Formats: structure tokens, C-alpha cells, sequence
């Protein structure tokens, strides 16, 4: 069971230098007298690590509180720990850290250790309970009150202590690295003594792996187990701890990296260079030694990268005539279809999806939010007067008389139907009759198929011969469209545009949003589907007004004509190189300088 | 891809209680001004209870004024009418629209053009 | 979104179907994601567990 311990108070973290440590053997493989690199979760050199105290005091009174925050675990942890008389007992790891996500718990007590993976609901301040014997004091028994229950439970292992026993100034240094990789969980370990270091010792020693664990399971925080051996319920006013926590831990967190190790003949680990620190270091890495002569070497090649995408558009008020289209006065019958083409014209669908002022739209095949950013080599409106009830039936595979005895529609549409109601402009207080529907007809129409033909059709056996009488009945009849009729009466005006998407050309395209002109910055550009990266520049040629593109003697395009305003823009890539380091002997010194060929130094 | 579209229609007894609930999808709701209405059979459509943008504004027919009350959230876009003492009266075919004031003053006791327009719900009352 | 390869998604959130947010609750361009089939010996091959 847990026990309730005060505030961590949230104290301000503290920072340390790490000088070379932390490297374990990245494989299994037994290598002699050779320099190997390697691109791996690795501690950089030099970085920064965060120190907890055990036991800390900050209180005027002068209280002792365990310093155990939880701390992120992103992509293994580099733990050390500075330590003489086993105070620190295990780990904790998970998302949640309760009943919610699956939890690893690591413990070591006197004997051996134990690792459970299980769905444990842990408490917020985790300890252990330990205390020495009245006779023996050779052991300290611990009670564990870590979590309140276990459930669920998929891992179970024990072997040797993880922890060396400590049982006046011998500190000694344990140093381990988690990391979680592919549902394996690695655990490399080292143990040294140590004198007279508070922090991380200037040395180097090698990290043995110690365990693999088939866990499987998802991290992202972390928490230290530490044992409390004094009491809970009466604290002693000093003493009671460990000389106010002098033993302590450090956390430190890896990152992805390229190292150079140093197999000496017997295999083991005796030096290793970061790549990336210094100059010096890049230069060890490119050549591939641990000495370098002195002179000039090309390790690596600046390059500018863009920051922004730009694409360019024309600059025309002149477009579609959507507006004459969908605004116009008067439409035509709804069975004598008037079809329009648009072509040769820019298209600008932005305006007839925000007007907010029409009823449905129904786009099928492309999204209508896209309906500007494709190219159609046709499109085609179709623009008439339709009673509500029967808006529904214009869409895809559907029935009903407009839909079955006016225009069939296909099963494969790429287009939109948009419809707003017309009650203030096609209704009249006598009923505009000026619109007519058949509701007979012999058979059912084809798609895209129109009929105007006004032949009286025969319900009956005996033929009209085109005069009405018993079972004959003229084919249109006329609709009561009044401004005081109901929604299913009343007129809403609906146009399909079908696009044609085909290997055809595309007369059709959306400007889209004219992004405004940013030079003298090296963009991603795509002008009229050109695609390139590089520096724009105004330029002084003059480009024939049918002529696009400029070409240099080889096949480099450098200068483009700007759709909006002409000025021809010229393009230069930007700036790319290679980086020299210029240094003497790393035996007389190790301070380098850095050369950037064919450049000069505003971009760097 | 406006959609007005409604719910809870159905067959009640007189004297019993409905709730009838419209939402909006592809838009937001919380602008617009909404209304209820509804249409008997051999009848026009009758404004019914209209509720402003923000709430603070309601009005209703004088038919079932103490019987229907009209409310909106405008954080889950749906906007409501609680209906209690029904009658044979109130068996109608039922819409919810939504539209933008057309007259200078708070109250939408007046009417106007409507923007968008559901398909809406039966609501039947016979016992 | 399309997902990582051998990559276990246990969330039962309701998605969005709409550019309303559902905030746990069903409804209008609202869904639980998870549906069950029919799997009964009547059935078609194509059907068929
Ligand atoms: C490490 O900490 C010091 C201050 O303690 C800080 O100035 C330095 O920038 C840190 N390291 C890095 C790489 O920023
Ligand atoms: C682990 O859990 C976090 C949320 O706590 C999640 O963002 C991440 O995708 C998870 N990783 C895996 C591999 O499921
Ligand atoms: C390590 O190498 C030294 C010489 O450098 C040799 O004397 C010693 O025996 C070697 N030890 C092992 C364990 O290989
Ligand atoms: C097109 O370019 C001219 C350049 O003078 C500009 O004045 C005009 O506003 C542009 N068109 C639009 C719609 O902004
Ligand atoms: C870039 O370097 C050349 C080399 O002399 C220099 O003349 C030119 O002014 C430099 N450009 C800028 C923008 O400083």
C-alpha cells in the first residue's frame, strides 16, 4: 500500500556539463584495432545533464524531501548515479503511470531483481520501506509500496542485482541506458568507483549491454524508485536521511547521431568522436582516423534551403461567365434543356461556393472545396427552374419524372449540382405558367438525352394522331409557381456543371489565390505548372509576349514572364557550396577555421 | 454543402409533449437567426416560434404561446422546440430555417426571406 | 490519416465526419468508429469470416 508524502514544490532544475560518457556498444559483433562508425541513439559530448538530489533540504526548518519529479522519456534516457549506501531501487516506465496504459516496474532489493510488466495503478510518491535488523544489519528488508494493485500481467523476470551492494566516501558511479526500440526494451550498464567527484568524472568507460526485454509496450515517461529507510510518520529533525541526499542522480537525454569508435585490439571501447560537435570532429569523421594532418580537407557541402512555396497565377478581371450565367434573367424549360459550355476561360468556383446564397450544393467526383485547384478540359452548365421537392431527384442514380422522363442521370458523375431559390424572381401573384414539365412519356431516357418533341402521347390503345380526347393527353403541363406557394411548389433555380476530366487539353482552371510576390529569397516557385527552387530577381530582358520560358546555352531555364505584371523575373540558384576546414596538426592544436567556397558570407 | 435538417417528428397524443430538434451541418449555426414553422394540411405556412442569433431575442404565435418554448445552443449548433399541451391543431408538416435579420430592431416578430430551409418533420396529434 | 506500418490504435473517439467537433458524443457528421457484421452461415464467400 502507498503513503502520502508532502509537495515536491515543483523545485527549479539544475544543470550540468557531461564530459565523454555514456557510449555503450551499439552491436554484438567483436571488432580489433579498427575505427568503426556508427548512426545511433547516442548522448552528444558535452551536453547537458539535469542533477536531482536524493534527499533534499530547502525548507528554513530544514525538511528532507525525496527530489523524484516525473520526467519525459523521448527515445531513451541516460541515467548515472552517484552513489554509496543503495538508496535507489529501481524504475518506473509508461504513458499513464496508472490503471490506464500498460506500466514496467524494475526493482532491486538485497537479493535479486524483479522485472513486472503489468496494468499497475501506481501512487503519486512511490518508495520503498526498508529497514536493517536489530542484530544482523548485514541486509535491509524492504517493503514495497510502489502500487496499490497489479493487474493483468504479461512479463515476469529475475536475475543478479542490478545494483552492486555499497555497505566513509566511496562514491561510485552507475551508469545506464534505457531505449525502447522496435518493442524491445535495451538496458546497457557499467559500474566504477570513484574518488573525490561531486560530478560526472572527465574519463571514459565503455557501457556493456545487460539485458533485452520483449516488452512491447509504448513510453513516454519515466519515474526513480528510492528508498525511504527513516519514518514517514515521525521525520527526524536531521540526520534521520543521508548527510542532507549527498548521493544523487543524473538524467541526461540521447537524440539520434553519428559517432567514430575506437576498437583497441582486445575489443573493447577505449575512445569515441562526436560528429557533429566541432568542426575537428566533422573532419576525424570525413577522413576517418582519429589524427589529422596537417592541411586542407573537404568534409561537408553548404546548401541554402528555402523557407517558403510560392505559385503564381494570371491577372485577368475578365473570367467565366458564371456570373452571366447563374444571374441571369431568364432560364429556359426545363424539357428543352439549354446547355452551355465554358472554355478558354478562367474559372473562379471560390465565388459560387461562398455566396452562402444557394440552397445545395452537391459535388460528386471532386470535392468542391478542389473544384479550383483542377484543370478541366470542358465545362458544361446547365441552368433551369425546378420545383423543390424535386431538387432531390438531380443527382446520380435516381428516380422520379424529371429524373426518368426529362434527363436521365449516369451512375458516374464528376461534376456539381448547385442550386437557390428563385421565389422572388420566377414567381408572378397569377402563377408563371411559362415553364412546362411532361409527366408521360413511352420510354425512359438516355443520359445527357434531350427531347422537345410535343407529339400527344397515347395512354390508350386508339392512336390521337396528335389531337387529344380519351386516353390522349398532351405531353407539358404548366406549374402554379406564385410567390405564396409552399416550399415544394415554389421555384429553385439549379445548375449542374460537368466537368470533363480527360487526356484532353484543359481550357479550364482555377486561379486560386494569386500569392503575392516575395523575391530575393530562394522559394519552391511553381509558375503555370513549372516547378523549381531558386532565388527571383527582376531582370531587364524583354520576352516576346507569346514566349514563357528563358532558356540559358544548356537546358537551365532562367527566366520566367510574370502572369499578373510582365517585368520578367529571372531565377538563380541559391547559393549552394562546399565547406573546408583549414587546421594544423591536431597534435600542436585543435582549433580549426572554416572556409565556404564560391560564396560569400551574408547567407552563412 | 449547407444542410438544415430536423428531427423528432412523429405521432403524439393531445395533451402529451414533443421535442423537435434542427441542426446545421456544413455551417455555423450561431449566426444566423432560426424559426420555426409549420404547415397543415389545406393550410400556408405559419410562423411558429423564431429565436435570434444570440438567444435574447424570441417570439411566438399566438397560438401556442404558453404551450411551446424555443431554445438554442449554439456550442453543439442545434437549435430546439419543446412543445407541451399539444392539440389536433398542431398536426403539421414542420421546418426549421435559418436566416439573417432583414428589419433595424432586436425582435424577429416580423418576417422576411429565409435563406436556408430543411426538409423537415411530421408531427401528428389524434387521440 | 493513413497509418504506420504494424502500428496499434486502440482509441474508440468518435471521429468528425463534419467541421463540428463531436467532443465524445454522436450525432450530426458524428460516429463511433467501430461497426460489426452480420457474420452468419447463410452467407455469401465474398461475406464469409
Ligand atoms: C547547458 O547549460 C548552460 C547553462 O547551465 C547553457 O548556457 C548552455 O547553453 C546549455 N547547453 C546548450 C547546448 O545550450
Ligand atoms: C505512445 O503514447 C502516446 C500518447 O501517450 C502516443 O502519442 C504515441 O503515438 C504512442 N506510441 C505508440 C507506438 O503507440
Ligand atoms: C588487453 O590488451 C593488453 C595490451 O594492450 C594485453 O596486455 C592484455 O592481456 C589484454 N587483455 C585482454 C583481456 O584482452
Ligand atoms: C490585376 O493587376 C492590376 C495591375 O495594375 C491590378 O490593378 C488589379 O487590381 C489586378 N486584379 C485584381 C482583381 O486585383
Ligand atoms: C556576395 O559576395 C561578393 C564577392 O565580392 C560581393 O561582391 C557581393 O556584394 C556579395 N553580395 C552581398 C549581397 O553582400
Amino acid at each position: 500500500q502507498c503513503v502520502n508524502l508532502t509537495t515536491r514544490t515543483q523545485l527549479p532544475p539544475a544543470y550540468t556539463n557531461s564530459f565523454t560518457r555514456g557510449v555503450y556498444y551499439p552491436d554484438k559483433v567483436f571488432r580489433s584495432s579498427v575505427l568503426h562508425s556508427t548512426q545511433d541513439l547516442f548522448l552528444p559530448f558535452f551536453s547537458n545533464v539535469t542533477w536531482f538530489h536524493a534527499i533534499h533540504v530547502s525548507g528554513t526548518n530544514g525538511t528532507k524531501r525525496f527530489d523524484n519529479p516525473v520526467l519525459p522519456f523521448n527515445d531513451g534516457v541516460y541515467f548515472a548515479s552517484t552513489e554509496k549506501s543503495n538508496i535507489i531501487r529501481g524504475w518506473i516506465f509508461g504513458t499513464t503511470l496508472d490503471s490506464k496504459t500498460q506500466s514496467l516496474l524494475i526493482v532491486n532489493n538485497a537479493t535479486n531483481v524483479v522485472i513486472k510488466v503489468c496494468e499497475f495503478q501506481f501512487c503519486n510518491d512511490p518508495f520503498l520501506g526498508v529497514y536493517y535488523h536489530k542484530n544482523n544489519k548485514s541486509w535491509m528488508e524492504s517493503e514495497f509500496r510502489v502500487y496499490s494493485s497489479a493487474n493483468n500481467c504479461t512479463f515476469e523476470y529475475v536475475s543478479q542485482p542490478f545494483l552492486m551492494d555499497l555497505e566513509g566516501n566511496f562514491k561510485n558511479l552507475r551508469e545506464f541506458v534505457f531505449k525502447n526500440i522496435d518493442g524491445y526494451f535495451k538496458i546497457y550498464s557499467k559500474h566504477t568507483p570513484i574518488n573525490l567527484v561531486r560530478d560526472l568524472p572527465q574519463g571514459f568507460s565503455a557501457l556493456e549491454p545487460l539485458v533485452d526485454l520483449p516488452i512491447g509496450i509504448n513510453i513516454t515517461r519515466f519515474q526513480t524508485l528510492l528508498a525511504l529507510h527513516r519514518s514517514y510518520l515521525t521525520p527526524g529533525d536531521s540526520s534521520s536521511g543521508w548527510t542532507a541526499g549527498a548521493a544523487a542522480y543524473y538524467v541526461g537525454y540521447l537524440q539520434p547521431r553519428t559517432f567514430l569508435l575506437k576498437y583497441n585490439e582486445n575489443g573493447t571501447i577505449t575512445d569515441a568522436v562526436d560528429c557533429a560537435l566541432d568542426p575537428l570532429s566533422e573532419t576525424k569523421c570525413t577522413l576517418k582516423s582519429f589524427t589529422v594532418e596537417k592541411g586542407i580537407y573537404q568534409t561537408s557541402n553548404f546548401r541554402v534551403q528555402p523557407t517558403e512555396s510560392i505559385v503564381r497565377f494570371p491577372n485577368i478581371t475578365n473570367l467565366c461567365p458564371f456570373g452571366e450565367v447563374f444571374n441571369a434573367t431568364r432560364f429556359a424549360s426545363v424539357y428543352a434543356w439549354n446547355r452551355k459550355r465554358i472554355s478558354n476561360c478562367v474559372a473562379d468556383y471560390s465565388v459560387l461556393y461562398n455566396s452562402a446564397s444557394f440552397s445545395t450544393f452537391k459535388c460528386y467526383g471532386v470535392s468542391p472545396t478542389k473544384l479550383n485547384d483542377l484543370c478541366f478540359t470542358n465545362v458544361y452548365a446547365d441552368s433551369f427552374v425546378i420545383r423543390g421537392d424535386e431538387v432531390r431527384q438531380i443527382a446520380p442514380g435516381q428516380t422520379g419524372k424529371i429524373a426518368d422522363y426529362n434527363y436521365k442521370l449516369p451512375d458516374d458523375f464528376t461534376g456539381c449540382v448547385i442550386a437557390w431559390n428563385s421565389n422572388n424572381l420566377d414567381s408572378k401573384v397569377g402563377g408563371n405558367y411559362n415553364y412546362l414539365y411532361r409527366l408521360f412519356r413511352k420510354s425512359n431516357l438516355k443520359p445527357f438525352e434531350r427531347d422537345i418533341s410535343t407529339e400527344i402521347y397515347q395512354a390508350g390503345s386508339t392512336p390521337c394522331n396528335g389531337v387529344e380526347g380519351f386516353n390522349c393527353y398532351f405531353p407539358l403541363q404548366s406549374y402554379g409557381f406564385q410567390p405564396t406557394n409552399g416550399v415544394g411548389y415554389q421555384p429553385y433555380r439549379v445548375v449542374v456543371l460537368s466537368f470533363e476530366l480527360l487526356h484532353a487539353p484543359a481550357t479550364v482552371c482555377g486561379p486560386k489565390k494569386s500569392t503575392n510576390l516575395v523575391k530575393n529569397k530562394c522559394v519552391n516557385f511553381n509558375f503555370n505548372g513549372l516547378t523549381g527552387t531558386g532565388v527571383l530577381t527582376e531582370s531587364n530582358k524583354k520576352f516576346l509576349p507569346f514566349q514563357q520560358f528563358g532558356r540559358d546555352i544548356a537546358d537551365t531555364t532562367d527566366a520566367v514572364r510574370d502572369p499578373q505584371t510582365l517585368e520578367i523575373l529571372d531565377i538563380t540558384p541559391c547559393s549552394f557550396g562546399g565547406v573546408s576546414v583549414i587546421t594544423p596538426g591536431t597534435n600542436t592544436s585543435n582549433q580549426v577555421a572554416v572556409l565556404y567556397q564560391g560564396v560569400n558570407c551574408t547567407e552563412v | 454543402q449547407v444542410q438544415l435538417q430536423e428531427s423528432g417528428g412523429g405521432l403524439v397524443q393531445p395533451g402529451g409533449s414533443l421535442r423537435l430538434s434542427c441542426a446545421a451541418s456544413g455551417f455555423t449555426l450561431d449566426y444566423y437567426a432560426i424559426g420555426w414553422f409549420r404547415q397543415a394540411p389545406g393550410k400556408e405556412r405559419e410562423g411558429v416560434s423564431c429565436i435570434s442569433s444570440s438567444g435574447g431575442r424570441t417570439n411566438y404565435a399566438d397560438s401556442v404561446k404558453g404551450r411551446f418554448t424555443i431554445s438554442r445552443d449554439n456550442t453543439k449548433n442545434t437549435v430546439y422546440l419543446q412543445m407541451n399541451s399539444l392539440k389536433p391543431e398542431d398536426t403539421a408538416v414542420y421546418y426549421c430555417a435559418a436566416w439573417e435579420a432583414s428589419r433595424w430592431y432586436c425582435p424577429l416578430q416580423f418576417s422576411a426571406d429565409f435563406s436556408s430551409w430543411g426538409q423537415g418533420t411530421q408531427v401528428t396529434v389524434s387521440s
